């Protein structure tokens, strides 16, 4: 955002929307891949507490750790705290989830992760 | 005469500049700004 003459130089997704509080416009401009754009947005949002420092935002981009209540987690662990198998979020077996893939598509709902 | 130069005996007087021995200072007319623009014509630009 700062260093006004940045909009004439080429840019770095990391030298605009990472090491600096950025516009989703410059984010949109730099991303275009609107799926990953939503991903980066989701990042930003969850990383709202990971805005600083820089390496914290880098880790929040890695996504292996759940931020706060766990909106950002994108790992491969699909097991409950006590070893019970996780039911498919979209499937109705054995429970029909009021809160499921249709209601939360932006969390990247995997098989049972 | 002595102003004129003859190029045979190197006959050419040596005189200073009358505006350097005495500096008649007057400032400089600069009522208008002299700006310098971008090369393309527009700098910053957005998207629409
Ligand atoms: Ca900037
Ligand atoms: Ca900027
Ligand atoms: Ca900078
Ligand atoms: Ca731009
Ligand atoms: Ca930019
Ligand atoms: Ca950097």
């Amino acid at each position: 955002a700062n260093t006004f003459l940045e909009e004439v130089r080429k840019g770095n997704l990391e030298r605009e929307c990472v090491e600096e509080t950025c516009s989703y416009e410059e984010a949109f401009e730099a991303l275009e891949s609107s799926t990953a754009t939503d991903v980066f947005w989701a990042k930003y949002t969850a990383c709202e507490t990971a805005r600083t420092p820089r390496d914290k935002l880098a880790a929040c981009l890695e996504g292996n750790c759940a931020e706060g209540l766990g909106t950002n987690y994108r790992g491969h662990v699909n097991i409950t705290r006590s070893g019970i198998e996780c039911q498919l979020w979209r499937s109705r077996y054995p429970h029909k989830p009021e809160i499921n893939s249709t209601t939360h598509p932006g969390a990247d709902l995997q098989e049972n992760f | 005469d002595r102003t004129r130069y003859f190029s045979m005996w190197n006959q050419a007087v040596d005189s200073y500049d009358p505006d350097v021995r005495i500096i008649e200072n007057h400032g400089t007319e600069d009522e208008l700004p002299n700006y310098c623009f971008p090369l393309g014509g527009i700098g910053i630009t957005d998207t629409f």
